[PDB]
């Protein structure tokens, strides 16, 4: 059959049709993810704002307090969704969005603390004029993995230490966050 | 947020379901 | 003769598998430009905003202070007709239209308790400068089916009761609510 | 004469030609009625803020006080331009316009009084830091359908009664207002 | 052949009649539904806005204090461009220019006067805490024709005089102008 | 020769051209300054804003601070560079651009002062309750033709007097200024 | 004939010297309307931010205070990598972009410095009224290069040193940092 | 105050001057 | 600043821009 041949170089074409045009929708696809990255990426390029953050969420939003108001967040594909402490200076682009994540803001008020609560996720902080309030402390004071002190009459230890009922830690009076330890000496 | 940042959205999800509407018809026609 | 067709089953058998390859490989990045994609129209979406509900009035209107003020707005049908409690942390979209209902911010100025008011709904605090302040109290603090502990020559107060005067609750004097009970230890 | 009843054939057509027309007239400023009240309805609907006012205009005007300015802003014929009692929370709209009236903003700053004045409309508060004031008092202060009081030895009464030098009034520091009595505790 | 004129005579006289009530009964509907219609192009034109002035300048150009700030603006026509008084609460429109002469918001700060200063036109106050400030003073407290009203030997204030040194005079510090006078009674 | 006649004809049409437009261009360009000068005469027109000047710029440039912020901000050709002393109110429009220059703020916050400085531009004030400042002294303090003292035990003077280390300067807190002496009397 | 030519040779004579009149005349025009233009091109160039910086971050990406907040924002190519120091004012354009170097804002609320802080960058400063802040220091206090002054039982510091704890330095509380040093004389 | 709310205002008053100048023609021819 | 004073100085130095190439076109040919 002469028959055979015909019917394979049509085949052959055929495939070699599809196959073309296939070699080129991943050209412009893999151009499109190389633009969509681009764009995300573009987002965390300044000018940019500030601002802690009081909780976390399931469904990729955030808690945050930027200009003086609680509020809730779309956050980035850029972003870590539960490696997120709780409290933490966290970074914003115009449209808040959150980009980056930073450290613990560390100035401003200094309180210091009469007791630690039943949540032991909240404090008592008394700061200057007899003003006693209520923040909660980011976890890097309540992380377990720490020391448990001895007395301070063998001097100056002031090295990451449990939360003793006399120190003095460092507040956001407006947010509602302490952020960490201090030495006093007298 | 802008009037230039909200036209370049709609922009980039509108080349988006063109490519979309061509890429389930290069799926279906290559079967 | 036999070359002749060979040399095609050959072309074939291997442009077809060079097709099934970029297929799959194609489809891969499918997968991964689609929930890149959406990702994407979810950081479009406005953010949400946070507040403090005043009172229900009745229809389905509420007070709310929110950015620091006093605001009345609408209720999206999805939320609870008048089911959202006297002054719980409560949410806004864009267009400040209410979405959630919350729990009760817990973090603040904290007063002490001088008299329930005359129709048990308001109360006179004192602050931390010697000052005398009005602020309503949220239900958590009204509700009948709470306790009056029996006296306090037995110790232990850890738990839910009644707002005995001489006590410490939480306020935002900005707001004008109380929002919970705090044990004093010596 | 066969003039006569050609002639009247004319006027009762002539008559059915405006009243066709009248009949929609009315159909149509009938609507217009109800789309301009519509949309006065319209004005109160949501989002909607608040703030106290200070006096009464007769071109139905008024003095408010709403973000920390005083402003004759223009209200809403919903709107009762008389019954309209001297520094009480009324509500707006977005571009300031007046749409419901409400009560008394019933909680803030509580300063105790030194005396009334001359003009029996103001009055002498002092606040917390011995800070004399000048506010003036809404009228369920000074309507004259209050009780002389008798005196405080025979017990806590603390009915309506008339201003008496030694009284706590709620105040809002900033509009220039009181508001109302209260009890302390001996 | 009557009847045939009668039947007419009959329709006319019928339709004629409903004609008149069509009319009135749709006028009435002008006249609610035109001073309805002018009640809603007055919540059109813009808000009104209240300031303090300070000085005036020679041109017809004033010094008003307003939205937190010092501002200098124009003079419509309609007012007069001098005689109005040192620093009473005057009024502005839409794009900030002046319209009506005002009274002497009297409400605010109380403060002490501890002396007059050299150029006969501004003061030393003491406010609440004991914080020296310095104010202008609106005109009824230096226009000439004012008594000395003898001394004090003899006793009754009430009456207006001249600026003595130990006055209670009522202050609006952020502005920075006096606007009249008060007794301390015994 | 009739050759000179027509040679001349042409250079007399050949000047009469470029005469007739030059005595226009003039006219077009001398309408010019007259619109531009017409515009930077419609700057200074109202409604127009204030605040102090920290420093001199060389480039017609200046350091003011209106609305809370430091703002180096361009200034106006009806302007005299140089002319600028520091520490001198000072106007603006809309867009701030300064055209006018004015005095020295007369009015606000009290406070005595400790010393000089280094600098002698430069002094310790302290305000009200202890809080001591830093604020720069605007030159009518410091201008070379100002008389030293003579004591204070052969009565008041208060004649413009050189900077002494117990008197009372009128200071904006804000900005960070001195303005002026003033008389306390013992 | 002779009249003829004369009556040429003097209108061109006399045009020839209207002209370069006009000339001139007409050029002293363009270097007005020249130089008058681009003062009015530089009056449309929008004005100048000032800022003041926190800490340098890796890329070209900084930390600073403006508006408020803190905000991180680009630099221009024209500045400097690295070699702008730990928090001194620096300036701004329209859409929030570095340009300039500048000092130490030497103005503003003045301290005691209690202790420096566990890693040299940081400090414990009480205010006026007792309260105890955390401050950043700004280079020109730990730079290297700085003399201990021997002891204080020969006494004229005047002059720089490494600050020893009880001295008076200079901040900007809001800000976080302590701007310079200052003597307490006899 | 929004450019929505201050362009149906302008669309109320015009449909009404419309229908004032059609009022007055119907009141004219009436009589 | 306004979206009216941003649209009239790009109008006065344009009128200006064209007045500058009319300018040095009459000093060039009266030479």
């Amino acid at each position: 059959s002469a028959r055979d041949i015909h019917q394979l170089e049509a085949r052959i074409d055929s495939l070699a049709a599809r196959n073309s045009k296939l070699m080129e929708t991943l050209k412009e696809a893999r151009q499109q993810l190389l633009a969509l990255r681009e764009e995300v990426d573009r987002l965390g390029q300044p000018p940019s704002g500030y601002g802690v953050l009081l909780a976390t969420h399931d469904d990729d939003t955030v808690d945050v307090f930027t200009s003086g108001r609680k509020m809730r967040l779309t956050c980035s594909p850029n972003i870590d969704a539960a490696s997120l402490k709780k409290g933490q200076t966290v970074r914003l682009n115009e449209a808040l969005t959150v980009v980056e994540a930073g450290t613990f803001e560390a100035v401003g008020e200094i309180s210091t603390l009469r007791e630690i609560l039943a949540d032991g996720h909240r404090a008592l902080v008394v700061g200057h004029a007899d003003e006693e309030r209520v923040v909660w402390l980011a976890d890097p004071l309540i992380a377990e993995d720490l020391p448990d002190g001895l007395p301070e009459a063998l001097n100056d230890d002031t090295r990451p230490r449990k939360l003793r009922p006399g120190d003095s830690l460092l507040v956001d009076t407006k947010a509602g966050y302490a952020f960490e330890r201090i030495p006093l000496v007298p | 947020s802008t009037a230039a940042g909200q036209e370049r959205r709609e922009k980039l999800t509108e080349e988006t379901d063109d490519l979309l509407d061509e890429i389930d018809d290069v799926l279906e026609e290559n079967a």
